[PDB]
């Protein structure tokens, strides 16, 4: 799907580098755009990368560093935006690309490569790369960005052939006659910020951002602000328009949404709506979340002194806050959504800063939404699940670790993972790996729990299962289609048969049994006291004293009671509270 | 002292929905069960729903299941009762009662009931006319309206004698139409006054129209 | 389920006489109701006032004429002396189960001395004209019992169905009904004719009487 999140790691070392590629595969193939950072980090010389093909925008900046692969198949990238930048100066960031026959970046390719609206380029300690050193850099820089910073190193360890003799100046980003540089700035007729060709009816649109195919605003190689629907556009369509004569609010049919550099009519599916016509993942200051009945959240205006939420880590007085510790763990108490993020570390126990205890962590009890990401490199011993979490509903990932990962878990050890009220990992990856004792790990169904393709399971280094079924390891009989969380009658997914309170269980005590029961909605549910079991026959009709078939005791009609009420009333011949003739 | 106050009832399409609030007052609910009982127009009384708002507990006539849910908020000392789905035949008058204290079970204290129409029909305020007068009489007569009440009010509170303010009835339009009279003696006609001060609270109006020689 | 079913239906007695509805439980859990059944007023419009609880104990601020009786599945609502006030319709409640059910109500009315009406007619007013159609309403004021005829002639012709009927409940003082008919008719045929009129017949009249306005 066209456009997709980027990653945040920055040059951290990936975890799981047996994983490490499938999250890049899944994250991006068949994306065109990315909302975020493009990061190659940590490839080696015969991964493929393929499934970056179709990427022809992204959002933030470029990084490709610390790999040994060779190429980087990028020849669809029109334009970087610069929204952020590594190390808040660079759009594109090429470093440490070479080994430590032979391994290395040896050309960037990066032929459709025309605009970096923000930020400059910076190219290190890449020992074969070459064509570096000859792309005129101005001409793609926007004009608002022409004195961004180059800071380029051309030291290599191999002679280059030079450009294609195609190559018009000799400008190229590899050696083949589809590598030469295409200008469309600096070669323009007149005062033109992009045009197609010398003259001055090749000039490109005001509103196209890389050069055009024509001189329309539909002719656009990229959009320099929004695409509304094939025409690039300084703004979207409001939502509203005001009546000429009165300025009462009318809903403009022809409203959109902006999302990224588009004009949208829904914001997609993790994303909040604004008022403002925006597509978020926050609210920004003074609002509150609002969800409708679709499941829809919006970012409404706060009526008053809004109410009070709990931030996690990552937002507000927690933004600068590492890990949940001693120090903070009374801020999450009675907390029911959590608002950022959660993340255990080994520093969470093993502190000044004291140890977290185990049982302080029962404040997650009544813990239904995170709306950021959970992390968990560290946890008891004495614990063998996250049932602490139990009624944990949803992670939206509206924040993910590292960019990418919703939800992970890694070096525990824990035993199964119990988080049996868990149904949607809203978006971002799932990533469980050198678990030794961890078993329940495919028999969870995970992509009922995801909710677009670039997500998946990365999972490695767990106990084998093998192991697991070797133990009788596996879902309870009574969890239907074989899905649960760990053992026992109370991890499954889905009871087969009834429930009695968290159990599974085979039948309610409608006929047999200690306490006798009905059912509602296949759910055991307890008889009054007051009834007396029926041998041969259904015992009571409901919860309440007056849904007996029969009483155990008295009858205050409609009730079976435990005696007269003392307004004074006597039990009669046939066991009828009658009242007393004299008070 | 002791009441009960229904409120929130008053027009909705058919297929609607509508929230009818039950403001107790001078008992705590938690003590007892609170009953909606329902009275169609010139029917008996149904009983439609209890709830022991301690524990949520409730119980619906099989006509109603399904469709309205009773409820009971207890920090507040109040009772609703969420209809939905609203079909014709649940046009009635509803009263929300109490049962007594723990073992006595009669519907002691009732409230005041609130009309709830079920029909596609817009508010009319209606036009409101004089009529012309040892006995004298006279009369207004307030024509077209929907739906019903009318709170008709000779005065402050000044004449309740000899005050016949008449039911309604179905046109073949789907329009209203009443006639509230008084007697007096014939030694008064134009001296002192006599405003008939009709109220149409489903759509806000009001008028004071007036009877003259 | 249990349902109550009152007798009778309706029923029509005079100021001091001895009034008796009974009710009778309908089920196949039958035991013993008598001491689980309530009695309730209703008066047109107004919300149920208890009357009786428990079978026989009287509620307070309900006068001692009212009592009640039961034994069995069968229970009885006495009114040892019938008054004015005690126009209603009188229902019956069991609550030894649930839910509770009610009777299907018994309509007490106050035989009276008969009493012919004292009858008006009024006119559409100039403020009623102006606007499209008009309507002139003919009135029988406080008159029992509770029958009776009232015919429209314009000039001198016998209408058949352009009118409507409209009747006040039992007053709970003097017991006395109250009448209105109306004739639906636009400014079409009004402007036409001169002299309406109005015939009603009634018990407590020797002959139809009627009356009219003259417009000046
Ligand atoms: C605009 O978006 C449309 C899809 O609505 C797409 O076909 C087209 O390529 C886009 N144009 C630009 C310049 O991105
Ligand atoms: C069990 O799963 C079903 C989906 O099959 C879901 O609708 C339901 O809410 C779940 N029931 C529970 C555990 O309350």
């Amino acid at each position: 799907t066209q456009v997709c999140t980027g990653t945040d790691m920055k040059l951290r070392l990936p975890a799981s580098p047996e994983t490490h590629l499938d999250m890049l595969r899944h994250l991006y193939q068949g994306c065109q755009v990315v909302q975020g950072n493009l990061e190659l980090t940590y490839l080696p010389t015969n991964a493929s990368l393929s499934f970056l093909q179709d990427i022809q925008e992204v959002q933030g900046y470029v990084l490709i560093a610390h790999n040994q692969v060779r190429q980087v198949p990028l020849q669809r990238l029109r334009i970087v935006r610069g929204t952020q930048l590594f190390e808040d100066n660079y759009a594109l960031a090429v470093l440490d690309n070479g080994d430590p026959s032979p391994g290395g970046l040896r050309e960037l390719q990066l032929r459709s490569l025309t605009e970096i609206l923000k930020g400059g380029v910076l190219i290190q300690r890449n020992p074969q790369l070459c064509y570096q050193d000859t792309i005129l850099w101005k001409d793609i820089f926007h004009k608002n960005n022409q004195l961004a910073l180059t800071l380029i190193d051309t030291n290599r360890s191999r002679a280059c052939h030079p450009c294609s003799p195609m190559c018009k100046g000799s400008r190229c980003w590899g050696e083949s006659s589809e590598d030469c540089q295409s200008l469309t700035r600096t070669v323009c007729a007149g005062g033109c910020a992009r045009c197609k060709g010398p003259l001055p009816t090749d000039c490109c649109h005001e509103q196209c951002a890389a050069g055009c195919t024509g001189p329309k605003h539909s002719d656009c190689l990229a959009c320099l602000h929004f695409n509304h629907s094939g025409i690039c556009e300084l703004h979207c369509p409001a939502l509203v328009t005001y009546n000429t004569d009165t300025f009462e609010s009318m809903p403009n049919p022809e409203g959109r949404y902006t999302f990224g550099a588009s004009c949208v009519t829904a914001c997609p599916y993790n994303y909040l709506s604004t008022d403002v016509g925006s597509c978020t993942l926050v609210c920004p200051l003074h609002n509150q979340e609002v969800t409708a009945e679709d499941g829809t959240q919006r970012c409404e205006k706060c009526s008053k002194p809004c109410a009070r939420v709990c931030y996690g880590l990552g937002m507000e007085h927690l933004r600068e806050v590492r890990a949940v510790t001693s120090a903070n763990i009374q801020e999450f108490a009675g907390c029911k959504k959590i608002f950022g993020s959660l993340a255990f570390l080994p520093e969470s126990f093993d502190g000044n800063t004291a140890p977290l205890q185990p049982e302080q962590l029962q404040v997650f009890e009544t813990l239904e939404e995170i709306t950021g990401y959970l992390y968990i490199s560290a946890w008891p011993d004495s614990l063998p699940d996250l049932s602490v979490f139990q009624n944990l509903q949803v992670i939206r990932g509206r924040i993910l670790h590292n960019g990418a990962y919703s939800l992970t878990l890694q070096g525990l050890g824990i035993s199964w993972l119990g988080l049996r009220s868990l149904r949607e990992l809203g978006s971002g990856l799932a990533l469980i790996h050198h678990n030794t004792h961890l078993c329940f790990v495919h028999t969870v169904p995970w992509d009922q729990l995801f909710r677009n393709p670039h997500q998946a399971l990365l999972h490695t280094a767990n106990r084998p299962e093998d192991e697991c079924v070797g133990e009788g390891l596996a879902c309870h009989q009574l969890c239907a289609r074989g899905h649960c969380w760990g053992p026992g009658p109370t991890q499954c997914v889905n009871c087969s048969q009834f429930l009695r309170g968290q159990e599974c269980v085979e039948e309610c005590r409608v006929l047999q049994g200690l306490p006798r029961e009905y059912v509602n909605a296949r759910h055991c549910l307890p008889c009054h006291p007051e009834c007396q079991p029926q041998n041969g026959s259904v015992t009571c009709f409901g919860p309440e004293a007056d849904q007996c078939v029969a009483c155990a005791h008295y009858k205050d009609p409609p009730f079976c009671v435990a005696r007269c009420p003392s307004i004074w009333k006597f039990p009669d011949e046939e066991g009828a509270c009658q009242p007393c003739p004299i008070n | 002292e002791v009441q009960l106050v229904e409120s929130g009832g008053g027009l909705v399409q058919p297929g609607g929905s509508l929230r009818l609030s039950c403001a107790a007052s001078g008992f705590n609910i938690k003590d007892t069960y609170i009953h909606w009982v329902r009275q169609a127009p010139g029917k008996g009384l149904e009983w439609v729903a209890r709830i022991y708002p301690t524990n949520g507990y409730t119980r619906y006539a099989d006509s109603v299941k399904g469709r309205f849910t009773i409820s009971a908020d207890t920090s507040k000392n109040t009772a609703y009762l969420q209809m939905n789905s609203l079909r014709a035949e649940d046009t009635a008058v509803y009263y929300c009662s109490r049962w007594g204290g723990d073992g006595f079970y009669a519907m002691d204290y009732w409230g005041q009931g609130t009309l709830v129409t079920v029909s596609s029909a817009s508010t009319k305020g209606p036009s409101v006319f004089p009529l012309a007068p040892g006995t004298a009489a006279l009369g207004c007569l307030v024509k077209d309206y929907f739906p019903e009440p009318v709170t008709v009010s000779w005065n402050s509170g000044a004449l309740t004698s000899g005050v016949h303010t008449f039911p309604a009835v179905l046109q073949s339009s789907g329009l209203y139409s009443l006639s509230s009279v008084v007697t007096v003696p014939s030694s008064s006609l134009g001296t002192q006054t006599y405003i008939c001060n009709v109220n149409h609270k489903p759509s806000n109006t009001k008028v004071d129209k007036k009877v003259e020689p | 389920d249990i349902q109550m079913t009152q007798s009778p239906s309706s029923l029509s007695a005079s100021v001091g006489d001895r009034v008796t509805i009974t009710c009778r439980a309908s089920q196949d859990i039958p035991r013993s109701i008598s001491g689980y059944v309530a009695w309730y007023q209703q008066k047109p419009g107004k919300a149920p006032k208890l009357l009786i609880y428990w079978g026989s104990y009287l509620y307070s601020g309900v006068p001692s004429r009212f009592s009640g009786s039961g034994s069995g599945t069968d229970f009885t609502l006495t009114i040892s002396s019938l008054q004015p006030e005690d126009f209603a319709t009188y229902y019956c409640q069991q609550h030894y189960t649930t839910p509770p059910t009610f009777g299907q109500g018994t309509k007490v009315e106050i035989k009276r001395t008969v009493a012919a009406p004292s009858v008006f007619i009024f006119p559409p007013s100039d403020e009623q004209l102006k606007s499209g159609t008009a309507s002139v309403v003919c009135l029988l004021n406080n008159f029992y019992p509770r029958e009776a005829k009232v015919q429209w002639k314009v000039d001198n012709a016998l209408q058949s169905g352009n009118s409507q009927e409209s009747v006040t409940e039992q007053d709970s003082k003097d017991s006395t009904y109250s009448l209105s008919s109306t004739l639906t008719l636009s400014k079409a045929d009004y402007e036409k004719h001169k002299v309406y009129a109005c015939e009603v017949t009634h018990q407590g009249l020797s002959s139809p009487v009627t009356k009219s306005f003259n417009r000046g």
